[PDB]
């Protein structure tokens, strides 16, 4: 019973070529297919809505990845902007074999995708993060496909003002894929956020936004920054801990500064709504632009008794302080906020995303958790308990308990081991000694009487480093001897990047080359037959950050410490010729007044890298068609099909 | 020369190249960040690198950003001094035109400063230029160490008095187009001044489940009365899901399964063609008229997607032009066989129903015509639905007819442009035939008049459209709805007619000019407002 499988990406990009995956399976070996694959629209008489391309395959090479290119002259020649509700158009696989061979009703066999004309990477740099009104504001745009690489489409830039308004547009093609702008503000507009956003001009909703804020400002000439001794207060009954908090002011140029610091103490709901203290209010002077503030248990809590709110109320509340730090014999001053200070019960954080839901019978569960103290880096060496409680349907419910310390970058990888035809799995982590923080959750077994399912283990369980070769290992659960090959693909940024086909064994390990490609979250699915019914796994795994592949390095002449009027002869390192933009930005504008958005780095660029992502989730499912779906691919065999996306986000 | 930002330059980069740059005057530590676009590899950002800008002995100002002229300011240059030895210089501010300084003069003031400490002094110098002075302060040095430094910002001072801010809501619409904003007329307006006016406008913008009617997707079968009970059905189903775009909700294949069917269908309806084209139920049986226009109208819309041939189906019309009479009607030369097919055509009369139903098919007719060729042919079809509308116009106006009669008149002269008093008649007597979504398990003969009274009205949507579309849905969603064949092709019709009726979505743009004439000149402008707001 010979079958064809489509797969392609759920969602498809305008203007980019698409990665489209065609497969061979419970072939005679003694034939060899032909048949092209290709868009159409429905709607439309099924006018061919993209170029034709063509497979051609046999049996002894049963695996074949086309790139199909997408135009947009077609597009807007197939009506697909004429549709009238969602982006919906329709894959197909024509081939005469299908029908002359296995009988079918047709010689065809689709898939329902949606579209979307978002494409690229475009990417905003404004002159400077703090304005007043009455400057002239440049900012600079970099044209980017999908593939990392500079662009020389047309795009329009657009300037939203304050109220959500457009005060000016542009439009301009780059031969050089950069474009730089001049833009002067009105002096009249009250301080607010303002906001640039450049699309191309052939898509539409391909949008990219910077924000910049306008604010009545004078710069100022050294900051004051607020340093809690521990980031958390622990507020359990019985034992409260000491608050203190460090005072520190240094001028611009990283010499200190002596004057008189003045604080004030306030309490902050959920809202935002201030409520202040009496009585409480510090005054000391400044010794080597250091100060330590501390509050007794004492006065705290005749504090909360002449408020009358309760210590046993402090369950989300944030403590406010509050500088008014005066540097004489200058006279000026300037203030600064420690908002981010919470009341907690527990001094550590639990992560449970990345642990698997969708457990498999048969084969050793994995959890996964990490483990974080508030508003802090990943802490180490913290042990974490476990209790898991398998619902066997047959017997009394077993407890089995296991425990293990952190690794160090705050992750843990605990195996367990789970038996067969139970009802569901809840279990309990518990991380903290003393004090911990306890989260809960339950999963249910997936439903019995269906075929053997696959498993997926990850030996080292550890994010491996760009350029290394990830080792993966696969066995068969159940009476499913009768397949002899296992089908894996490698999913990355919804693209079919790699296709292979292994043999059974005994062991199977499956070795994976991680490259730039698989950055900075590749996903992995795997599959096989047991006759009819498809079966499949998928593991999510993660990528380091690394680092660039263009090699840019930027240095200075040393640490001489230079005086005004003076030269410096910069230096800068390439990998390969490019256009540098260089920007020149004081510092005291990040101590003026702001959410101190941060500018442009690494971590932005992977995001949205990253945000063409399809799949959600961990990863695994009860059913193929759940865990293909889930992993954002489109399937089809002929008998079981992929329902189409509500949406575009999940 | 004290910058907020400067280094703002884009250049080449060969592996090596240095650029030596100059310090701004200032005492911060400026940061460098860089981002490099390569062709090969890609887009990098440099590791920010922090370059420390820093002069041992200096002097700091802070002007007031906002300074009203004749009034008191307070000038305050600060010293500070690093040093290990204590220093005793003067500070002096420069004698400039357009403020009075507090001294009046180049006058000295002596202040020692002991190591790693600050003193001020404190000036007051009334503002007494027009928009913008210039000012620098010296700190000249002794001649123990002989150091010294020169800040010279530019100080701004505002215009005189405050500023204000006049609003003026207004509502625009399609009457009361036109409208003035009356000129500035309020007396605290100083004479020299600034004049700036901006303009707001705000843009203030504001089915059945395709499951069921795929089943209707059958394969073509029977004799040549049993053929049409398949093609008909199966040609609306498709027209209802290409039209409402379901097919994505179907299995993919399902499409072309359809057109497959379809073609094999009109293969199979095409062979019973007689010399005249009339299409009988038998080729020995005398033709119908009935089953004649059926297969016009049938085939003049799946024309569309099977390449036909268009010469073959204008005789057919020709042939069906030749069965009207002196008044415009229409007979049977022979009844169908099986009146099941005719549902809501039996009842009291036929000839007046029959006549609409023929006027429906020439109309679906006349787009499969070349536009080339073939003129006298439509010059008399359209004589002849002339006269057809004038007839079913003359029995409209007589009354007393069916509701199925009515309705079906009132489309056929809606869709042939009949003149506008027989559809205002018509329109009237099918308002008033209207029942109170109750509208008209419904037979056959009610969904009929439902589907062609709402295809009259989209034709004639205003409260109405919708309220009798949701019945007609109500009841099609019944499980094996539309249990006639031609109540199922007329249903689909009106749903797919109603439902691209209900989404539609215009430009809704709100382009306004503004015009004046100043004493400098005439201006005019011009604000799109297709798709957000503008100012
Ligand atoms: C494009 O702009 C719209 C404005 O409503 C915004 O919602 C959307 O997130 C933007 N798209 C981006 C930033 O990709
Ligand atoms: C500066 O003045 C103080 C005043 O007590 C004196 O002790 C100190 O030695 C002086 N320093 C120099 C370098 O003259």
């Amino acid at each position: 019973k010979p079958r064809l499988l489509l797969f392609s990406p759920s969602v498809v990009h305008l203007g980019v070529p698409l990665s489209v995956g065609v497969q061979l399976q419970d072939v005679p070996r003694g034939q060899v297919v032909k048949g092209s694959v290709f868009l159409r629209n429905p709607s439309r008489n099924n006018v061919p809505c993209s170029p034709k391309v063509d497979f051609t395959l046999s049996s002894e090479r049963d695996f074949a990845l086309l790139s199909l290119q997408v135009p947009l002259k077609d597009a807007k020649s197939c009506g697909l902007h004429q549709l009238l509700r969602g982006p919906e158009v329709q894959l197909v696989a024509h081939s005469p074999w299908l029908k002359d061979s296995l009988s079918r009703t047709t010689n065809i066999q689709g898939i329902n995708l949606l579209f979307s004309s978002r494409r690229g990477h475009l990417f905003l740099q404004t002159d400077q993060p703090i304005y007043n009104p009455g400057q002239r504001v440049r900012y600079r745009v970099f044209a980017l496909d999908q593939k990392m690489r500079p662009s020389t489409d047309t795009i329009t830039v657009m300037v939203e003002n304050s109220h959500g308004l457009r005060v000016r547009k542009k439009e301009v093609y780059m031969p050089s894929s950069i474009f730089q702008d001049d833009f002067v503000i009105p002096d009249i507009s009250e301080p607010g956020t303002w906001k640039i956003s450049a699309r191309f001009s052939d898509g539409l909703e391909s949008n990219s936004s910077t924000q910049f804020e306008v604010k009545k400002y004078v710069l100022p000439n050294f900051e004051v920054k607020i340093t809690p001794g521990k980031p958390y207060i622990l507020t359990v009954p019985g034992h409260l801990d000491e608050m203190q908090l460090d005072i520190q002011a240094r001028y611009i140029y990283g010499k200190p500064v002596q004057g008189v610091a003045y604080v004030r103490f306030g309490l902050l709901d959920e809202d935002g709504k201030k409520t202040f203290f009496r009585g409480l209010e510090s005054q000391t002077k400044l010794v080597n632009g250091q100060s330590h503030i501390s509050l007794s248990k004492a006065e705290f809590q005749d504090a909360l008794e002449k408020l009358n709110m309760g210590i046993t109320d402090l369950q989300g509340l944030r403590l406010y302080v509050a500088a008014a730090i005066i540097e004489s014999p200058g006279g000026e001053m300037e203030e600064a906020e420690l908002t981010s200070w919470y009341f907690v019960s527990s001094p550590f954080s639990l992560d449970l995303s990345k642990t698997k839901r969708h457990l498999v019978p048969g084969a050793p569960f994995l959890l996964q958790a990490l483990v974080r103290e508030m508003s802090g880096s990943p802490a180490s060496g913290i042990p974490v308990k476990v209790s898991a409680t398998v619902s066997s349907p047959g017997s009394v419910p077993e407890v089995q308990d296991i425990q293990q310390n952190t690794d160090g970058s705050g992750q843990v990888s605990i195996p367990i081991i789970i038996p067969q035809t139970i009802s569901e799995l809840q279990l309990s982590v518990s991380a903290g000694s003393p004090h911990p923080a306890i989260a809960r959750l339950t999963v249910a077994a997936p439903p019995s009487g269906g075929p053997g399912f696959l498993s997926i283990e990850r030996p080292d369980s550890r994010p491996p480093r760009v350029g290394d070769t990830l080792n993966l290992n696969l066995r068969a659960v159940g009476s499913g001897a009768t397949f002899s090959h296992y089908y894996y693909m490698i999913l990355s940024r919804g693209q079919i990047v790699f296709m292979n086909r292994e043999p059974k064994r005994t062991l199977t390990s499956v070795s994976v080359f991680v490259d730039h490609h698989l950055a900075p979250s590749f996903y992995f699915v795997a599959f096989y037959y047991h006759g009819d019914h498809p079966v499949a796994n998928s593991l999510r795994v993660d990528v380091q950050a690394g680092a660039c592949e263009g090699k840019l390095e930027l240095s200075v002449d040393g640490a001489k410490q230079y005086r005004n009027g003076e030269s410096v002869k910069l230096h800068l390192e390439t990998d390969s010729l490019a256009l540098v933009a260089l920007g020149a930005l004081d510092t005291a504008l990040y101590a003026a007044g702001s959410k101190s958005h941060k500018p442009l780095n690494m971590g932005k660029v992977f995001e949205a890298m990253n945000s063409y992502d399809l799949g959600c989730g961990p990863g695994g499912g009860d059913s193929a068609l759940q865990v293909f779906q889930a992993a954002g691919l489109a399937f089809s065999d002929g008998d079981q099909w992929t329902l189409s996306r509500k949406r575009l986000s999940c | 020369f004290f910058p907020e930002n400067w280094l703002w330059r884009v250049e080449t980069v060969d592996r090596f190249q240095i650029l030596t740059l100059w310090l701004p005057d200032s005492l911060t530590t400026w940061e460098i960040h860089g981002l490099s676009l390569s062709k090969t590899k890609g887009l990098c950002v440099a590791t920010p690198v922090q370059l420390r800008v820093f002069r041992e002995f200096h002097l700091h100002l802070r002007l007031p950003m906002s300074v009203r002229r004749f009034e008191q300011l307070e000038l305050r240059p600060v010293l500070y001094n690093y040093l290990d030895k204590n220093l005793t210089v003067s500070v002096h501010v420069s004698p400039v035109e357009g403020l009075c300084l507090a001294g009046g003069g180049g006058l000295a003031q002596q202040v020692l400063v002991p190591a790693g400490s600050a003193r001020p002094v404190a000036f007051s110098v009334v503002p007494t230029a027009a928009a913008a002075v210039s000012l620098k302060v010296v700190a000249r040095g002794s001649f123990e160490f002989p150091v010294g430094d020169a800040v010279s910002k530019v100080l701004q001072i505002e215009k005189e008095g405050a500023i204000h801010r006049e609003e003026l809501v207004y509502e625009l619409n399609p009457r009361g187009r036109t409208l003035e904003i009356p000129g500035n007329s309020d007396p605290n307006m100083i004479p020299d001044g600034d004049f700036n006016s901006y303009v707001r406008v705000t843009a203030s913008d504001p089915a059945l489940s395709p499951g069921g009617v795929a089943s209707l997707l059958r394969l073509p079968r029977g004799c040549g009365e049993q053929t049409m009970i398949y093609l008909a059905p199966t040609l609306a189903a498709s027209r209802y899901l290409d039209k409402t775009e379901q097919w994505s909700t179907l299995p993919p294949e399902t499409k072309d399964h359809a057109v497959d069917l379809i073609q094999k269908g009109y293969m199979r309806i095409q062979q019973f063609r007689k010399a005249d084209g009339s299409y009988a139920a038998w080729l020995s049986r005398d033709s119908s008229t009935w089953l004649t226009a059926f297969v016009l109208k049938v085939l003049s819309l799946a024309q569309e997607q099977v390449g036909g041939s268009p010469e073959k189906l204008q005789e057919t019309s020709n042939w069906l032009l030749s069965q009207q009479q002196a008044d415009g009607s229409f007979q049977d030369p022979c009844p169908v066989l099986d009146r099941s097919m005719q549902g809501g055509l039996v009842g009291n009369d036929e000839t007046v129903a029959l006549t609409a139903f023929v006027t429906i098919a020439l109309h679906h007719g006349l787009a499969v015509f070349q536009d080339e060729g073939a003129e006298p042919l439509k010059q008399r079809v359209e004589a002849s639905i002339s006269k057809a509308n004038s007839f079913l116009g003359e029995k409209a106006s007589a009354g007393l007819l069916g509701a199925h009669a009515a309705a079906i008149t009132a489309y056929a002269l809606s869709l042939t442009k009949a003149p506008v008093d027989l559809l205002g008649v018509a329109h009237n007597n099918l308002m008033a035939m209207a029942q109170e979504n109750l509208y008209w398990q419904a037979p056959a003969l009610w969904i009929e008049t439902t589907a062609y009274a709402l295809l009259h009205l989209l034709l004639h949507k205003a409260e109405m459209a919708d309220q009798a579309s949701a019945w007609l849905t109500r009841q099609g969603s019944f499980q094996g709805g539309f249990r006639s064949t031609q109540d199922t092709v007329i249903a689909l019709d009106a749903l797919s007619a109603y439902w691209i009726a209900s989404h539609t979505t215009e430009e809704r743009g709100l382009n306004v000019t503004l015009s004046s004439t100043g004493r400098n000149g005439f201006k005019s402008h011009a604000l799109q407002l297709n798709n957000l707001e503008e100012e």
